[PDB]
RNA sequence: AAUAAAGG
């Protein structure tokens, strides 16, 4: 009795960990490449359009990136990149010129018993470093074994394993290794303490941290010291190789700053002034500096200077003033400016640095000039929203008018993000709501073209319909313009505007006529055997196509249309065809045209104007598949657009047979042909239930892009970076009409006909930003946000947050604060005072002075939302929000805490209109430390006990305790039971009884395991607990009383496992869209992704199982890693899928989805209703 | 000198090492950082009183759970020697058996006396939880069995061994379990009949030490017997799997690792073996240092490498495994005997019980100390 | 998340089921233990099949005042004790301490004074 | 109630 699951990202995650500048495309330019948990993107810096960067190319991998490199080996012709994975990986990848991908060039195991001497878990990541001279490599695996890889003068020779402990000077714990500059052989600098101690034993031992140069040999494996140093400071923290020609290190020191070198003395500067009594080591001190040097980023942006990253964001410029042959003399340190809270640091061009975050968004800086001074002036930044430590889930202010009256919710997620100064709260939705400006009713109508007449402001509105057709005068007022020089007789196939706007054509299936406003000035008949049933117009081509095949070209020669037929004599039927305006540069063999051929016999062409040249071939089209190639199913549309800044990326967008593909083109390189080629790109639009269903705007809001209409419709978008963005709009209904429009009432915005016969005109609502994975609003709270609660009553967020200031006193047992006094050069202590706010979603600007400040010291470890008993409501029940505190003095001082009932009340003010209430503020006798409700009681966590409470007349009353773990961090509860967690045991089910009023352990998890958070995987009339553990997997488990294992049920058995690769904090669930009661929990991951795990059927997983093991046995994966391995734990269960992977199905031509339906045994039909039946169920916010 | 409960005593603000301010702060790091690669720096200055993490705030040292700081010591009134000293599995509060086969409870925040129970009729030798935390299991010297439950209730007891048992372990399964004598022998019985399912004879006399393995099924004894110190079992078969000739001594203790690789063993030649579970060929370290015997040796439950012994002089030693010298220790920490060592379940308080008839508490350091 | 959103209150599930029924119980192997158990719903509507032994709290009598082992979580007598296992304050025996002499040491009396 | 006060 099991329960089974699909997983799937909602959202990829957000932070960067590793920065890095190569030639990654090829040996012109130099370009960025960035990496995360399991992301990796090449950013091209751009010069115009104002500094911004592009996206060059984005891909994810089945591991976690735990560290990255870059090299430039032999005969190449761009560098290759060593990435490092869990325990022992080293793959090196490199790039695909003629596909547009990453080529795996090598993959490297070195994961077996003998290497890890004993020891199961592993603390020790791998760390890989390549010497200046792209003469080796090394990585350091399991704090041990030093793996050496030589490059060749196959540009790989055979890796061997060091044992560092067996070097004469047997090495323990290291700290960090390091290549140095200017060396005959490679040489490894490696910084380690052998005899460790801690900060509360400095006093028994000290200056324990030693250096090493290990001069590898690689030709005959030998490896000797050259030279060594001891007792320096225990609190080494990092060491930075100096480039040429100062040539040494620079070891930072929590405390001091170190430069070291052959036949040089230490020369060693204190910052601060703690090292009293703490290090023997000659520092001389460093005078107008006072700052530690701990969790600092440092690179060098010359020989003699470099840029320093501190620990709470200041940056620094270091300069190694030197003598007459650039011996380091002394320092010179200079406060340059603040920044965010980095993770990593790289110099780009001459001039920019990239700061790279985790934390907060990711930054392009610029540093100028004015011993020298420099001030630095952000130029870019890249979104992040992680770490996710909480989110609240609450519904948006305003929806128009129409849009209400609907079945389903219209909500929306709040989340926690960044830290620090960095503490923001992000507000994301996915789909897109248009804010409708006014709505008509005109029946009959079945298309439409927003026309410029005579500044870009849209004049008529060429309406159509069956039979005749409408036109809109539309200048102030929608009003209808009749008895103009325009066709009302007929049915329109077509409205644009050629020669800078400055005329109109008005397509018709009989001739096409040329307009300058409401007068004609020309009218051509068209006749050629067959009615016209396709119109393309490139500026100035007019392209008009038959319904059974024939094509005739117009153009604008100095003044009306002009005659042409085209030389494409051909035996195949012509389908649809597209023409194209290029503006970029990569349509080659400045403006060009361009038309785009398709015809009966599946091939695909394209053409050059007006010559009508043949220049780019592709044998069978329809298929679908994945690189579009020069050679020497019902196509029902195609499109070619360009996009992104100054129109530089063209995509085409293909509607075949129920399917959509969008292929984006790439350069490459017969002879005399089109120099391109057509990269498929993956998404999840569903065209499952003669006009066209795609649409180019531009400017519909600042943004350009296309609207894919349909059943399921979506916008796609494209800004200055190359970044696409496909967010969906479904709140209205299946759109099947688009147009965009600007006039004073839409200014910048759009109109559209929906099922029911309705025109809607709409803008879209200025407050979200469209060029993220989702739309997002960034909220900054200059702070440090822990908590946040939607009060629902009043539609407000109550965010419980930090501040750190300096520290003053020290409590003791009758209790003393005895004072802090030290010198001048001290480092004072941090201490968090927190502030419970309120902030209101209709600005998202916290409501002025109703803030409740707490007691010193007083901090706050949880803050819900619970709904407690009352004879004040209709349900018996009302909201309120409680907040349990911990007073946390020291160590030495027996540890209180308080508990804190509010409400948010109406008064008389326009923010001012929402108040706290604070209904219950008093000391509990023991730490406070998490809660729930149940039923409406509060359920408290005090100390090593948990208490159900009734607040009856605004005091709570205890009704029943029970003796639980050792310290409960977690508690959510559905129906009458609880669901405790804990630090190191895992979980334990309990219950209460209203009747006899007794709490009561129902079962437990007997094992032992590290929860993060838990929640319920509900499905129908069953009931799993979802837990995330400190190893980055999930876990259900289930109360089974008859199951031989679950003894008297008083064990939880663990029934389904899956390892996510991210920790979780926190959860939520909602409804779907066989899905009667089951509910999908969403949750957020602490790196700034999404996910959701939906409950399925087993005869559906049985078959998408066998689907998984075929997609993950036959097809080649980014660096070799393998889908099979990346999802198991640190016994193991795995009732479920992996949904990253089964969507790579949807990725593949029909050609291979029918081989591999048949070594299956199914029917692709069958497979695509399963997958696209789970995409459609979790379609929220 | 009566102490029934009533007597009106003043207040008394007690000396508190608490671990509640140190999990805050580490539930509070978790969110905004990765692991200790991501961790600031800790000062040696006495006003860093709240950056402390508890030992899972921080593997990549364990240093820190080198607890050589006196708390409090903890004696009854009618003194005894201590014989063994337990948390309870939550670390609610600390069990101890004395040579009178009395239970004495003391708090594991503030360390005061709660209560005393009269258990054994014989010096109480060995104690030891489930692992479910349900059942706790006692022995006493020339004795019994019994059966406790977690409020102190003792649900059945049951004659096993002719002479004093020594030591017991659990099943990973805890339904069966073990006990060694003074008989020589090595009894492997079922727990929910009281039901005996093997009798072990190889040791040449004086079985003194015994322990399960935490999966598989080898049962490890310890002896005087200069030919046959330890000795490995089967325990549903019954067969002498190996012998094993490391020391030349009454090996006193016997320890595997929850990795399940490593054996750790005592004895009265002054040193300590660790012992590669799978390879008994060879001797994988000798810890070295103490300057009398080793008696008793508990492995920390936290970190992998880490342990501590105690010595028939009071010296209590702190040692890790990759590391050669000892890394930490307090020389007169009692006087007579150390005879049992227990770590606080999460690593912070170590509580040791000698034959001088006291228990002492030990902790961490503070930062900048004297 | 929300009880409004996701209203899991229409629907029964197994552990309801396995739960009010007593569905997988043993009976205790040793006599004389129950804290942190159902109060046996059989044994109230007059059904208890278990016959004394049954592995859930009997409430059989009706007692006064709470039990003073209990509240520390060392009471042995379960389930057969003379005092309440109930947590109200308001039947909590009287501070020996104040009764006799007339000022109590603990600030956080938990006992009634009067 | 079976040590609530076990800093005697
Ligand atoms: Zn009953
Ligand atoms: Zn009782
Ligand atoms: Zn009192």
């Amino acid at each position: 009795n099991a329960m089974y699951a699909v997983y799937k990202q909602a959202h990829p995650p957000t932070g960067l960990e590793f920065s890095m500048y190569c030639n990654f495309f090829n040996n012109s330019e130099r370009n960025l490449v960035v990496a995360g948990t399991s992301q990796l993107y090449v950013y091209r810096l751009n010069r115009d359009a104002r500094e911004k960067l592009e996206l060059a190319a984005s891909f994810s991998f089945f591991g976690n990136v735990m560290s990255m490199a870059s090299v430039q080996l032999a005969g190449a012709k761009r560098d290759a990149l060593l990435l490092s994975f869990k325990d022992a990986k080293l793959s090196v990848v490199e790039y695909d010129p003629g596909t547009h991908d990453l080529k795996t060039l090598s993959l490297h195991y070195f994961e077996e018993p003998e290497l890890r001497d004993g020891f199961v878990q592993n603390v020790h990541t791998p760390r890989v470093r390549v010497d200046p001279d792209g003469r080796c490599a090394a990585m350091l695996v399991y704090g041990t074994r030093l793996v050496v890889l030589p490059f060749r003068r196959s540009s790989f020779l055979p890796s061997y394993i060091i044992d560092v402990r067996a070097l004469d000077e047997k090495l323990l714990n290291i700290i960090d290794l390091q290549f140095l500059h200017g060396y005959y052989e490679p040489t490894l600098l490696i910084l380690f303490e052998p005899n460790q101690t801690w900060p509360g034993r400095v006093a028994v031992r000290q200056d324990t941290c030693s250096i090493v140069a290990i001069s590898l040999n690689i030709t005959q494996k030998v490896h000797p010291v050259i030279w060594s140093l001891t007792s320096l400071p225990f609190d080494c923290t990092q060491a930075l190789a100096v480039p040429k020609p100062i040539g040494g290190v620079v070891v930072f020191a929590v405390n001091s700053l170190l430069y070291l070198n052959q036949s040089v003395p230490p020369y060693g500067v204190a910052l601060n002034s703690l090292t009293t009594g703490t290090t023997a080591f000659p520092l001389r001190t460093q005078e107008g500096v006072r700052i530690t040097l701990d969790c600092a980023q440092a690179t060098f942006i010359s020989y003699d200077k470099m840029v320093i990253s501190l620990k709470g964001g200041e940056i620094y410029v270091l300069t190694l003033i030197t003598d007459g042959m650039r011996s380091v003399r002394a320092f010179h340190f200079d406060k340059a400016a603040a920044s965010v809270l980095t993770t990593s640091m790289v110099t780009m061009e001459p001039g920019y640095l990239f700061l790279g975050s985790r934390l907060g968004n990711s930054l392009l800086l610029k540093y100028t000039e004015k011993l020298a001074t420099y001030s630095f002036e952000v130029c870019d930044s890249i979104l992040n929203i992680g770490p996710c430590a909480n989110a609240a889930v609450g519904e948006p202010a305003f929806l128009s008018e129409e849009f209400q009256n609907s079945p389903e919710p219209d909500l929306e997620i709040v989340v926690c993000s960044g830290h620090g100064k960095n503490g923001a709260l992000s507000v994301l939705q996915k789909s897109i709501r248009p804010q409708v400006v006014t709505t008509f009713e005109l029946p009959g109508c079945y298309d439409m073209w927003t026309v410029i007449a005579p500044g870009r402001r849209h004049g008529f509105l060429i309406l159509s319909r069956e039979d005749s057709t409408m036109i809109l005068q539309t200048g102030q007022e929608i009003m209808e313009l009749d008895t103009s020089g325009f066709a009302t007789q007929g049915p329109t196939v077509f409205a644009g505007n050629i020669g800078d706007n400055r005329y109109i054509v008005q397509v018709s299936p009989l001739g096409i006529r040329l307009l300058e406003g409401v007068n004609q000035l020309h009218f051509i008949p068209v006749d050629l055997g067959a009615p016209i049933v396709q119109c393309a117009v490139a500026d100035p081509y007019v392209v008009i196509m038959s319904a059974e095949g024939h094509v005739t070209m117009f153009l604008l020669k100095s003044h009306r249309l002009a005659l042409h037929k085209p030389p494409l004599h051909h035996q195949s039927k012509v389908i649809t065809l597209c023409l194209y305006r290029d503006l970029s540069g990569m349509f080659t063999t400045e403006p060009t045209h361009w038309c785009l051929l398709v015809r009966e016999n599946g091939t695909m062409e394209i053409y050059q104007l007006p010559d009508w040249r043949l220049v780019f071939l592709v044998k069978n089209f329809p298929v679908g598949q994945r690189v579009l190639v020069d050679s020497s199913p019902l196509v029902k549309e195609v499109l070619l657009v360009a996009l992104g800044s100054r129109q530089s990326r063209p995509y085409l967008l293909v509607h075949v047979d129920q399917e959509l593909l969008i292929y984006e083109a790439f350069p490459h390189d017969g002879q005399g042909n089109l120099k391109v080629r057509f990269k498929k790109v993956p998404h999840n639009i569903n065209f499952r239930e003669r006009v066209a269903r795609f649409r180019y705007f531009e400017d519909i809001y600042g943004y350009s892009g296309v609207f894919i209409c349909g059943p399921s419709p979506h916008w796609l978008l494209v800004t200055g970076r190359g970044a696409l963005r496909l967010h969906p709009m479904a709140i209205d209904g299946p759109v099947d009409s688009f147009a965009p429009f600007h006039n004073v009432n839409c200014p910048r915005g759009f109109l559209y006909f929906n099922r029911q016969g309705e025109l809607r005109i709409s803008v879209l609502p200025a407050y979200l930003s469209y060029d993220a994975p989702w739309p997002v609003r960034k909220i900054p709270l200059r702070c440090t946000a822990h908590y946040v609660a939607y009060h629902v009553e009043s539609k407000v967020y109550a965010v419980a947050t930090s501040t750190n200031t300096p520290c003053a006193r020290i409590p003791r047992m009758e209790k003393e604060f005895e004072t802090i006094e030290r010198d001048e050069r001290y480092i004072h202590p941090q201490q968090e005072a927190f502030s419970i706010q309120l902030i209101s979603p209709v600005s998202w600007e916290a409501i002025p002075n109703a803030r409740i400040e707490l007691q010193e010291w007083e901090h706050v470890t949880c803050m819900k939302t619970v709904s407690l008993r009352s004879e004040e409501t209709v349900s018996g029940l009302k909201g309120y929000v409680a907040a349990g505190t911990c007073l946390m003095q020291g160590e030495e001082v027996t540890c209180r805490g308080r508990i804190l009932i509010m409400d948010v009340i109406e008064v008389v003010p326009p923010l001012t209109k929402n108040k706290f209430k604070v209904l219950y503020e008093k000391e509990q006798k023991g730490p406070v430390t998490a809660l729930c409700h149940c039923n409406g009681h509060l359920v408290s966590a005090i100390g090593q006990k948990i208490f159900l409470w009734s607040l009856r007349a605004s005091e709570l009353t205890g009704m029943a305790f029970i003796d639980t773990q050792l310290y409960i961090h977690q508690m959510i509860s559905v129906k009458n039971f609880i669901l405790a967690a804990d630090v190191m045991k895992s979980i334990s089910l309990l219950r209460y009884q209203e009747e006899s009023k007794t709490l009561s352990l129902v079962s437990r998890d007997a094992k032992p395991l590290e929860v993060y958070s838990v929640d319920f995987m509900v499905d129908n009339a069953q009931l799993g607990f979802l837990v995330s553990d400190r190893d980055r997997n999930l876990m259900v488990y289930m109360y089974l009383p008859e199951a031989k294992e679950s003894f008297g049920g008083m064990r939880l058995l663990r029934r389904a496992d899956f390892h996510v690769g991210a920790h979780v904090n926190t959860f939520w669930r909602t409804p779907c869209r066989v899905w009667e009661n089951k509910h999908i929990t969403w949750f957020a991951t602490l790196d700034g992704g999404i996910g959701l795990l939906l409950p399925m059927q087993e005869k559906t997983y049985r078959r998408l199982l066998m689907l998984q093991n075929a997609l993950t046995t036959m097809l080649p994966h980014h660096a070799g890693l393998n889908p099979r391995a990346f999802r198991m734990l640190h016994n193991a269960v795995r009732n479920v899928l992996d949904g990253e992977l089964l969507n790579r199905y949807l990725y593949l031509s029909t050609m291979e989805r029918s081989e591999l339906a048949k070594k299956i045994g199914t029917t692709p039909d069958i497979i695509l209703d399963d997958l696209l039946e789970t995409d459609r169920v979790t379609a929220h916010f | 000198l009566t102490f029934d409960g009533k007597r009106m005593r003043k207040a008394v603000n007690r000396k508190t090492i608490d671990y509640n301010p140190s999990v805050i702060k580490y539930l509070e790091n978790r969110i905004w950082q990765r692991d200790q690669r991501d961790m600031r720096a800790i000062q040696p200055d006495a006003g860093y009183y709240n950056d402390l993490v508890p030992p899972i705030g921080m593997l990549n040292n364990p240093m820190n759970a080198v607890t050589t700081k006196f708390v409090r010591t903890s004696t009854n009134k009618v003194k005894c020697p201590v014989f063994v000293v337990r948390w309870t599995p939550e670390g609610r509060r600390l069990v101890t058996g004395a040579s009178s086969g009395e239970f004495t409870l003391w708090n594991g925040l503030t360390f005061n006396f709660e209560t005393i129970l009269q258990a054994h009729d014989s010096p109480v030798r060995a104690m030891t939880w489930s692992h479910n935390d349900m059942w706790m299991l006692t022995a006493d010297h020339g004795g019994y069995v019994k059966y406790w439950q977690s409020n102190m209730n003792n649900v059945k007891m049951f004659q096993a061994h002719k002479e004093a048992i020594r030591e017991a372990s659990f099943s990973p399964t805890d339904n069966k379990f073990a006990t060694c004598s003074d008989d020589g022998t090595v009894r492997i019985w079922d727990f929910l009949r009281c039901h005996e399912e093997r009798i072990l004879r190889g040791h040449g006399a004086d079985v003194k030490c015994v322990d399960w393995h935490p999966t598989k099924g080898l049962v490890v004894s310890g002896s005087k017997d200069s030919q046959q110190p330890i000795k490995f079992w089967d325990p549903k078969t019954g067969q002498s799997l190996a012998t094993l000739h490391a020391h030349k001594n009454t090996v006193m203790e016997v320890k595997l690792n929850l990795n399940g690789n490593w054996l750790l063993t005592a004895s009265r030649d002054h040193l300590c073996k660790l012992f590669d579970i799978r390879n008994l060929k060879e001797e994988l370290q000798v810890f070295r240092g103490h300057k009398k015997e080793a008696t008793a040796v508990a492995w920390h439950p936290v970190h992998e490498g880490l342990f501590a012994s105690g010595g028939s002089d009071g010296s209590l030693l702190f040692w890790h495994v990759g590391v050669e010298k000892e890394v930490g220790g307090m020389e007169m920490a009692h006087e007579g005997m150390i005879w049992s060592l227990a770590w606080h379940p999460l690593g912070h308080i170590l509580c040791s019980g000698s034959n001088d008839h006291t228990s002492k508490f030990w902790t961490r350091n503070r930062p900048g100390d004297k | 998340m929300q009880e409004i959103i996701a209203s899991v209150d229409h629907i029964k599930f197994d552990l309801e089921i396995a739960v009010e029924q007593q569905l997988g119980a043993q009976p205790l192997p040793f006599p004389g233990m129950k804290s942190g158990a159902a109060v046996c719903e059989f044994f109230l509507k007059a059904a208890c099949g278990k016959g004394g032994m049954c592995p859930f709290r009997h409430i059989s009598g009706e007692k006064t005042v709470v039990c003073k082992h209990w509240l520390r979580g060392l009471c042995k007598k379960g389930d057969q004790c003379e005092f309440l296992h109930e947590y109200d304050m308001t039947k909590m025996p009287e501070c020996y301490f104040y009764s006799k002499f007339g000022e109590c040491s603990n600030k956080e009396c938990p006992f009634l004074h009067i």
